[PDB]
């Protein structure tokens, strides 16, 4: 089930009843699966490998008049697994221009409400 | 103008395949199904500041990697 595939395009074309289940059935699944790895486990699935860029990252490049919503959901499912430091606080780490962390762009996309 | 007399003339006294590419070649358009008619790159500055709605990759500058 490509989870990765369907919470980008649900953040990048607006839609927020989409993001949700895309939501809860990641809490589903991160409930399955509570070995050892209950933060590492739900960055992974949210954080890409390739570039780093998270789901926020994702969030705020491209801007669309949902984005504020879209941005108070997702942040407190990290608020409820207690990960929102390293998510938030999460670094593009492509080498090749990367440190741009998810506040970087909200100033440069110029959300003075979302900052 | 001048010049531009004796490019368009040495280009068509070339008779060769013409190797020497001008541009970016069937780099993408915005469309499903679409990906033809190649392009060309130039830069704009400094005024008039907004919200980015149109664009086409996730900021790099060149090709990625």
């Amino acid at each position: 089930k490509r989870l990765k595939k369907r919470i980008f395009a649900a953040v990048s074309e607006g839609c927020v009843e989409e993001l949700r289940e895309l939501l809860q059935d990641l809490q589903d699944l991160c409930r399955r699966r509570r070995g050892l790895d209950v933060p590492d486990f739900l960055m992974h699935k949210l954080t890409a490998s390739d570039t780093g860029k998270t789901c926020l990252m994702k969030a705020l490049l491209n801007i669309n008049p949902n984005t504020k919503e879209i941005v108070r959901i997702l942040l407190a499912f990290a608020e409820e697994n207690d990960i929102l430091d390293r998510f938030i606080n999460a670094e593009y780490t492509e080498e090749a221009y990367e440190g741009q962390t998810a506040l970087n762009i909200a100033i440069e996309r110029r959300q003075g409400d979302i900052t | 103008l001048q010049r531009a007399r004796t490019i368009l003339e040495f280009e068509k006294m070339l008779p060769e395949w013409l190797r020497s590419r001008f541009r970016m070649g069937e780099l993408c358009k915005v469309a499903d199904e679409d990906f033809r008619l190649c392009l060309r790159i130039n830069e704009v500055k400094w005024t008039e500041w907004k919200t980015h709605v149109s664009f086409l990759n996730e900021d790099p500058g060149p090709i990625r990697r």
